[PDB]
């Protein structure tokens, strides 16, 4: 269960690719996270986004260990 | 939401200054730090808890966890003296800490340079007269200014600033004595006397001199 | 060069209204959230208001709610702050500030800041300065800037062509409630006959500029 602060750290890390498309997995081995902008928020400019309203997260499990 | 900082942190040159910023579950938020020198606009030195903008000296670092964001200045130099403000974000409201004044102690002592100007001819012909005593490049930043008419302490017409930091981290101050042209022309002299660390620098001007 | 320049400050009567503007350049103004921040003299920074790129989301500090209105004109690369029902405690330098953060991560900071514009809420009247030369005896010469209100006064030398050796002293508040300051420049004594020295004293609150020539004797 990754904390919201750690999820926000990944959002900042991939700030250049953050979109409504699921991000790459945060790790290449083990349990990581994937993040995206909600499809229903696709038409909001970047500065009008909000973590609690507009961001989705899901767990990913990579096997390249 | 409220952010709290110590009002004052002091450090010796080359030592580490630790400036804290505190708030309820601050570690779950992003913190940033602004530097403000006297008479200038704030400048961000740390953002996103730990990130340092290009151009900011490498000796500034930051962290944020728990209930404390920490600005760390390693090997502090005199030029790092400033007020430091932390800032966070809570439900679209931007919150600033109250600010920490960073003092670098143990800097070299410096006696004040004192320049005393007589009343200008233009001001005298306007039936006014001001003696202007400009005090600069002293450290530490505490002086007491007294004026003499010939050799009598002046008890009226004196206005003196609080010392303020210069760009070289020494201090500046100014003192003004208002008098009449007839007082200026009729006394043998007037003196501005600046006492710094128990020693005094006196400058004198006279109407019968140029 | 990313730049923000505020204008519109000055003296305003209690209960009066004033509109500040902030002109932006060097970045795509229309895509950034913009903020106003203020700082009372000798006090700390206090956030005032924010507006997103499209003006769709606006927020105010509780201390200004119902009295101030933030707005923007993207076509003019301009940010505005309409200030109504002003009180003595609104006296402050007002700063324009860009937010280049990552809103999706709740990650907000201000960079850059404008130079600020001073708003003085007072019942007193403006007074422009009386400027006198401080003739030299390297030599020191300067200008005495006497009896003005309110702050601030700026002083340049030779229209900004002379910057080295310039020391403009912080103003003294006087018993009359008026301010006075001095600016001095240290110059080579040999130039005292050849080089023209002029202090340019600007007191925007009274719409007064004085260019005082400072000659020997």
């Amino acid at each position: 269960e990754p904390s919201d602060k750690h999820i926000k750290e990944y959002l900042n890390k991939i700030q250049n690719s953050l979109s409504t498309e699921w991000s790459p997995c945060s790790v290449t081995c083990g349990n990581g996270i994937q993040v995206r902008i909600k499809p229903g928020s696709a038409n909001k400019p970047k500065d009008e986004l909000d973590y609690a309203n507009d961001i989705e997260k899901k767990i990913c499990k990579m096997e390249k260990c | 939401y409220e952010l709290t900082q110590p009002p004052s942190v002091s450090v010796s040159p080359g030592q580490t200054a630790s400036i804290t910023c505190s708030g309820d579950k601050l570690g779950d938020k992003y913190a940033c730090w602004y530097q403000q020198k006297p008479g200038q606009s704030p400048v961000v030195v740390i953002y996103q808890d730990t990130k340092r903008p290009s151009g900011i000296p490498e000796r500034f670092s930051g962290s944020n966890s728990g209930n404390t964001a920490t600005l760390t200045i390693s090997g502090t130099q005199a030029m790092d003296e400033a007020d430091y403000y932390c800032q966070a974000w809570d439900s679209s409201t931007v919150v600033f800490g109250g600010g920490t004044k960073l003092t670098v102690l143990g800097q070299p002592k410096a006696a004040p340079s004192v320049t005393l100007f007589p009343p200008s001819s233009e001001e005298l012909q306007a039936n006014k007269a001001t003696l202007v005593c400009l005090i600069s490049d002293f450290y530490p930043g505490a002086v007491t200014v007294a004026w003499k008419a010939d050799s009598s302490p002046v008890k009226a017409g004196v206005e003196t600033t609080t010392p303020s930091k210069q760009s070289n981290n020494k201090y500046a101050a100014s003192s003004y004595l208002s008098l009449t042209p007839e007082q200026w022309k009729s006394h043998r002299s007037y003196s501005c006397q600046v006492t710094h660390e128990g020693s005094t620098v006196e400058k004198t001007v006279a109407p019968t001199e140029c | 060069e990313v730049q923000l320049q505020e204008s519109g400050g000055g003296l305003v009567k209690p209960g009066g209204s004033l509109r500040l503007s902030c002109a932006a350049s060097g970045f795509t103004f229309s895509s950034y959230s913009m903020n106003w921040v203020r700082q009372a003299p000798g006090k700390g920074l206090e956030w005032v208001s924010s507006i997103t790129s499209s003006s769709s989301y606006i927020y105010y500090a509780d201390s200004v709610k119902g009295r101030f209105t933030i707005s923007r004109d993207n076509a003019k690369n301009s940010l505005y702050l309409q200030m109504n029902s002003l009180r003595a405690e609104d006296t402050a330098v007002y700063y324009c500030a860009r937010d280049p953060g990552i809103a999706a991560a709740d990650n907000h900071w201000f960079d850059p800041w404008g130079q600020g514009t001073l708003v003085t809420v007072s019942s007193a009247s403006t007074k422009g300065p009386s400027v006198f030369p401080l003739a030299p005896s390297t030599a020191a010469l300067g200008c005495l800037v006497k009896d003005y209100f309110p702050e601030p006064v700026t002083v340049s030398w030779n229209s900004g062509a002379l910057t080295s050796g310039v020391h403009t002293f912080p103003a003294v508040l006087q018993s009359s409630g008026l301010y006075s300051l001095s600016s001095v420049v240290t110059v080579p004594s040999s130039s005292l006959g050849t080089q023209t020295y002029i202090c340019n004293v600007n007191h925007k609150p009274s719409n007064t500029k004085v260019d005082k020539r400072v000659e020997p004797k």
